[PDB]
């Protein structure tokens, strides 16, 4: 409310209120799968110009 | 129209006696006051000193004010005024009050009600009992010791 004029005697004063707010951040975990050649098997796919089938 | 006399006096007031020195218009507050009384203040419209007050609302640009009035709109009793700031000290109708108040131009024990102009008058919806007789201060100014107990059914 508006401030209180301090004149003579007074008990009822205007008040200053407070409030709190909570902010939450969410973190999500995701995954992908990929296919590749086997380590020992790459030697049979090491073509002259490139490696891989 | 003023809490203190508007014109200066020309005589030194002798302070020898101690009886009947409180029947003055400058006696602000109450005769018996509790340290637990609830005291408010509001901007004044008019001069509601020693009178019952109601709430007055304007266009909406400025806050509400208190003006002399009674009946079903009674909000409290004005007991003091600060003239510089236009402030009116108000005791709510829900709080007990005992003091000198303006009377309409009456023996102790007579029930009283606040009229339209905030003046006590002899009898309906407010507990007000005169504790003394009307003391005349001016041609149209009469004060009386009264006690307010709230609203009756």
């Amino acid at each position: 409310a508006n401030p209180t004029t301090i004149a003579n005697e007074v008990n009822t004063i205007s008040t200053i209120g407070f409030s709190s707010e909570v902010v939450r951040l969410n973190y999500l975990k995701l995954q992908y799968k990929f296919r590749h050649l086997k380590q020992t098997s790459e030697k049979f796919y090491t073509s002259d110009s490139y490696i891989g089938d | 129209l003023m809490k203190n006399p508007q014109q200066d006096s020309g005589l030194l007031s002798n302070s020898i006696d101690f009886r009947d020195q409180n029947l003055i218009f400058s006696n602000s507050g109450g005769v018996c006051t509790s340290s637990k009384d609830k005291i408010e203040n509001y901007p004044a419209k008019g001069y509601p000193y020693k009178r019952g007050v109601k709430l007055s609302f304007g266009d909406g640009t400025t806050e509400l004010e208190v003006e002399a009035g009674g009946g079903d709109d009674l909000y409290g009793v004005c007991s003091d005024i600060d003239e510089f700031s236009g402030m009116a000290t108000v005791i709510p109708i829900t709080n007990n009050f005992t003091g000198y108040l303006t009377l309409k131009k009456v023996n102790p024990g007579d029930k009283l009600n606040f009229n339209q102009h905030g003046e006590l008058e002899k009898v309906k919806s407010v507990n007000a009992i005169a504790l003394s007789k009307a003391h005349k201060l001016t041609e149209d100014l009469f004060i009386v010791l009264a006690s307010v107990f709230g609203n009756r059914a």
